[PDB]
RNA sequence: AAAACUCCAGUUGACACAAAAUAGACUACGAAAGUGGCUUUAACAUAUCUGAACACACAAUAGCUAAGACCCAAACUGGGAUUAGAUACCCCACUAUGCUUAGCCCUAAACCUCAACAGUUCAACAAAACUGCUCGCCAGAACACUACGAGCCACAGCUUAAAACUCAAA
């Protein structure tokens, strides 16, 4: 099925990005998958500070991998990304793109709910 | 404590009315029902009890809500008696 | 007989409202329109009462605001102060 | 309705458990 | 039309062969996913 | 928009477990709750505290504090027509709205219909 | 003869269609204080608010403009099994003629 | 077992396959795509080996061969996940429900 | 023209108190337990400048939690931060006991001015189970 | 209030095998128990219906067996208060336990006290009254969630379940 791999990098220089972003790639290609594209949403401070391999990190590189992998490799990808320690994020999940939107008529107005209870007396 | 310190639940003072902004800040935390959380996990609400107090509210806010539905639907007529001697 | 009323579907028929995010993709990413429905001080997810969304559509923006938040894209506690100028679409008044 | 069947019961079940234990 | 709409984006796809060029590109590149809603329905970029 | 009632309640035909357990039948009353009172204040604290420390930094001299020994006088004072005109204007009229008892005249000029 | 259904055809009443946002011209016919009883037809009359500006010619008999936001002002509440009607329609009062 | 380089069921009737890429022949293939499609290829498979007609899907003949291949799917299941009980109780129920129309073809 | 938000670090911000920008005002942190009000003065970069509570302050046991505790813990508080050089403070609070606004009013007539409150309450997301409640 | 702690408290920084604010004014999934942080994988029986207390599979919490984890809560217990007494309510400390892995135990006001399928529009309180068909169960109170027999990884257990004496009611 077609994965997203949402990315947040070290704070780096272009070679060293450049080369973590290849070791992650091949890697993918190694473990089963087809990538489809590279996406870059750039460098940017983090939500939060984020403690991943004995760094407190305060900013990030936000990347996509947009690929497609086979069905038993999303877990070994995860194992290899732990292990990197130039990765402070990274996270496979299914493609926003490949699950489809439903078209919508509208919100459908609710009525008051009748005949709860009796017309007696009371 | 891995945000960023002074954003969070921040109001600023203007022209020195500090008690304004307090009421400002008891405001911000009464709407987002950050005061409620509090009183009610000084102690612990068992399960069952949680779900009696969240049915009760439930309950007690669509009764609210159609009195006041109805109250204000009447104000209009609530004017000066048209026809006074009957 | 010409002048007896017919049987027909509803005409002065208005189209059904639709809420805001009806037919837009919502995705985890959109940490501008997700930043739009969570609260500027606390950082709390709004209700239906306050956004004004179809119960599809407030699924996925809780949905997505608690999978942005803990892939690092958005911040739990408060509003980013970078999007605390964006067009306002909750029916919330804090100040007075 | 009242518990006075449960209470009957209770009672009953009470003194049953204690005899269990003292013998 | 799905396989034939799949055929020609599979031209660019990233290989062994497109990986460094890719890889920089990319580097070069940004996408930007954020944009807002209004009262109206619609989108500000 | 109130919220619903379609399901919420355990009746029969109901494939659902019951979201809501009323002890009292959701039926609006013909009455309106009575205005419930204010509180304790216990007002005039600061003043008090101030006089009170001067009081224990000058050996309890109204001779050197006359100024805010005068101040608590006219906070208690001052608290006491607040008294009196909160008094007033709640037996006046309700602010916003109006009193419970007329809201009571009109929920009896309009009662709800529960039966048939 | 003319049948009954040929009458309700050719009425005005259901040429209008939906009254929200019609401009409907009608009579006030009774005065309280400030509180103009305006008849513009249909089953009920509407209770309109003096207005402050030129307040002298709304008098008995004088010709309003309305907007008629609604014709029965009904509606169901909680425990309720017919609906409470006010027995009285909304409208706007926008001027004279 | 299917060969994962086996196509998609929608996919194998589409004209052009020997001439595409082996990229996409590995993209449309079994092994980049999940067991529901793994299923669907097996039970058709049996379709295409045991019934006259592979076109039917209302009979008892078929219904059977579809509980077949989800008690099937069920047992791999349990095989991983030992302790699920829900999906547990899903393949004696299945069991059960094949065993009465397995009676039903007999009688 | 006014804005309730405090001001973002790394941007241009033409307030100023006394010079200093927003992110260099002193902070008075003010604990309001339920029993007590603790009330430290701290600058910056973490100098501690100030510390009273009730309890320093010389209620006992139970006086402590008290409005006027508060304001006077609050006084003593301010006095020492305007010894030790404090003018505009940044009051973050904690908790909801009684002497909240108390310790604040204590602060402002001690002398120093609050620029900006902020209220760092711990509230869990379900972290630890709290006690059992009270058969009072 | 006392006891307790002062190897204490406040700010900041590192930091979980625990528990999952807001969303939740939503009404969903599951056979029931139950299920509300995020991701991925597998996955939610039956193209008539009812139907096993001679079976098979589950079944909250508490508990048992063994090996770990330990923030917090906490039976038991200890201490402080209270009281005529206080084996309680109130405060403090701490354990079994709540968590994980494997195996048992098989119980609930397990109740929405309202059976499944198909369909229609009055005793009293409660949640309006019914029809067709099938299964399960009930027949004065108490003895009795008992005795005995039997079955069960249960051995202070669970299920099934009487009688004598008593009453003129419950
Ligand atoms: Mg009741
Ligand atoms: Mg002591
Ligand atoms: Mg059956
Ligand atoms: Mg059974
Ligand atoms: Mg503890
Ligand atoms: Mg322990
Ligand atoms: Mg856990
Ligand atoms: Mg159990
Ligand atoms: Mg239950
Ligand atoms: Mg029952
Ligand atoms: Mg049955
Ligand atoms: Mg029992
Ligand atoms: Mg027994
Ligand atoms: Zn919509």
């Amino acid at each position: 099925p077609r994965y997203e791999l949402a990315l947040i990098l070290k704070a780096m220089q272009r070679p060293e990005t450049a080369a973590t972003l290849k070791r992650t790639i091949e890697a993918l290609m190694d473990r089963g998958a087809i990538v489809r594209d590279l996406e870059n949403l750039g460098e940017r401070a983090l939500p939060y500070r984020i403690s991943a391999h004995s760094q407190q990190h305060n900013r990030g590189g936000y990347f996509l991998v947009d690929f497609y992998a086979p069905t038993a490799a999303v877990e070994s990808m995860v194992e290899h990304l732990s292990r990197d320690i130039d990765v402070i994020r990274g996270n496979i999940v299914k493609h926003p793109l490949t699950q489809e939107l439903k078209e919508c008529e509208g919100i459908v107005p609710v009525p008051l709910a009748e005949k709860l209870y009796s017309t007696k007396k009371r | 404590a891995k945000h960023l310190k002074f954003i969070a639940r921040t109001v600023m003072v203007q022209e020195g009315n500090v008690e304004s902004a307090y009421r400002t800040l008891n405001r911000i935390l009464t709407m987002d029902g950050l005061i409620e959380d509090i009183k009610h996990r000084r102690y612990y609400e068992k399960p069952c009890r949680r779900r009696q107090r969240e049915s009760y509210e439930r309950c007690r806010r669509i009764y609210n809500m159609e009195m006041a539905r109805k109250i204000n639907f009447l104000m209009r007529k609530n004017r000066a008696d048209p026809w006074q001697g009957c | 007989n010409e002048d007896l009323p017919i049987s027909m579907e509803n005409p002065y028929k208005e189209p059904l409202k639709k809420c805001i995010l009806c037919g837009k993709h919502v995705d985890y990413k959109n940490v501008q329109l997700l930043s739009q429905f969570v609260s500027p001080f606390t950082g709390c997810i709004y209700g239906r009462h306050i956004t004004g969304l179809c119960g599809k559509k407030q699924k996925e923006i809780t949905k997505a605001i608690k999978r942005a938040q803990i892939m690092g894209f958005m911040p739990v506690t408060y509003k980013d102060p970078a999007y605390l100028k964006d067009p306002k679409v909750c029916n919330i008044r804090y100040r007075e | 309705k009242n518990v006075l069947k449960i209470r009957r019961r209770k009672m009953n079940h009470h003194k049953y458990r204690k005899l269990v234990k003292k013998t | 039309r799905e396989v034939l709409q799949l055929q020609e984006e599979v031209k660019n796809f990233i290989t062994r062969e497109n990986l460094e060029a890719r890889v920089e590109a990319a580097l070069d590149s940004r996408k930007n996913y954020n944009w807002a809603i209004t009262r109206e329905g619609l989108v500000v970029r | 928009a109130t919220p619903s009632l379609r399901g919420r309640l355990a009746r029969f035909g109901n494939p659902r477990k019951p979201v809501l357990k009323p002890n009292k039948p959701l039926i609006l009353a013909n009455r309106v709750g009575e205005r419930r009172r204010e509180k304790g204040e216990a007002t005039c604290i600061t003043e008090m505290s101030v006089m009170m420390a001067c009081w224990k930094q000058n050996e309890f001299r109204d001779d050197a504090c006359r100024k805010e020994i005068q101040g608590f006088l006219d906070c208690a004072a001052r608290a006491q027509e607040a008294r009196k005109m909160r008094s007033i204007q709640e037996t006046l009229g309700e602010s916003g709205s109006l009193l419970p008892n007329k809201l009571n005249k009109l929920l009896q000029r309009f009662p709800n219909k529960p039966y048939l | 003869v003319e049948s009954f259904a040929s009458m309700l055809r050719h009425s005005p009443l259901t040429q209008m269609g939906p009254a929200k946002d019609k401009l409907v011209i009608g009579r006030i016919f009774h005065i309280v204080e400030n509180d103009l009883y305006i008849d513009f037809g249909g089953k009920f009359h509407c209770v309109c608010r003096r207005p402050e500006v030129d307040g002298e010619k709304y008098q008995k008999g004088t010709r309003v403009r309305l907007r008629l936001l609604d014709l029965e002002l009904t509606s169901r509440f909680l425990g309720a099994t017919t609906d409470t009607t006010v027995l009285e329609a909304n409208a706007v009062l926008l001027g004279i003629q | 077992d299917p060969p994962p380089s086996t196509l998609l069921k929608d996919y194998q009737n589409v004209p052009g396959i020997e001439k595409v890429d082996d990229v996409v022949k590995r993209l449309l293939s079994l092994e980049m795509a999940n067991k529901k499609e793994m299923l669907k290829i097996k039970q058709e498979q049996f379709m295409k080996k045991i019934v006259a007609n592979p076109e039917d899907t209302r009979s008892l003949e078929a219904r059977i061969i579809a509980l077949s291949v989800k008690i099937r799917s069920y047992e791999e299941h349990l095989e991983k996940h030992r302790k699920d009980k829900a999906h547990k109780r899903y393949l004696l129920m299945s069991i059960d429900q094949r065993k009465k129309m397995l009676k039903n073809l007999r009688n | 023209k006014f804005s309730i938000y405090p001001p973002i670090p790394g941007e241009e911000s033409s307030l100023r108190w006394a010079g200093k920008k927003f992110e260099e005002i002193p902070i008075a942190h003010i604990k309001a337990s339920h029993n007590n009000t603790q009330i430290q003065v701290v600058s910056a970069s973490n100098e501690p400048l100030a510390f009273a509570s009730c309890g320093t302050e010389g209620f006992r046991n139970a006086k402590k939690g008290t409005g006027i505790a508060a304001q006077t813990a609050g006084i003593a508080a301010a006095a020492r931060a305007k010894q030790k050089g404090v003018i505009h403070i940044r009051v973050v609070v904690k908790g909801l006991g009684p002497g909240r606004l108390s310790a604040m009013h204590g602060l402002i007539m001690g002398g120093l001015e609050v620029i900006s409150i902020t209220d760092n309450t711990p509230i869990p997301h379900n972290g630890c189970r709290p006690r059992k409640a009270r058969k009072l």
